[PDB]
């Protein structure tokens, strides 16, 4: 994945990507990729 | 044989959804099964029931 900057932090995700990680809008404001919260 | 795929890409349309659709079937069934409560609940230290 390129583009989509990985946070260690964990919250809710919308998008499924695979793999235990999706990705999101998040705060200026970017896409992130980071493993859900169950 | 790329040349010949114009008239059967619309075959090779159809089944991208047909295995689309069972893939995002196959991840949505996880979730109907599993995915029942939003609260992960922690056993408790004590192990004395
Ligand atoms: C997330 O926090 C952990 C805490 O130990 C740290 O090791 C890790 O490098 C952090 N990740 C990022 C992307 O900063």
């Amino acid at each position: 994945l390129i583009g989509a900057e990985h946070v260690n932090n964990s919250y809710e995700c919308d998008i499924p990507i695979g793999a235990g990680i999706c990705a999101s809008y998040q705060t200026s404001q970017s896409i992130i990729a980071y493993t859900m919260s169950l | 044989c790329s040349n010949l795929l114009l008239q059967y890409g619309s075959f090779c349309t159809q089944l991208n959804r047909a295995l689309t659709g069972i893939a995002v079937e196959q991840d949505k069934n996880t979730q109907e099964v599993f995915a029942q409560v939003k609260q992960i609940y922690k056993t408790p230290p004590i192990k004395d029931f």
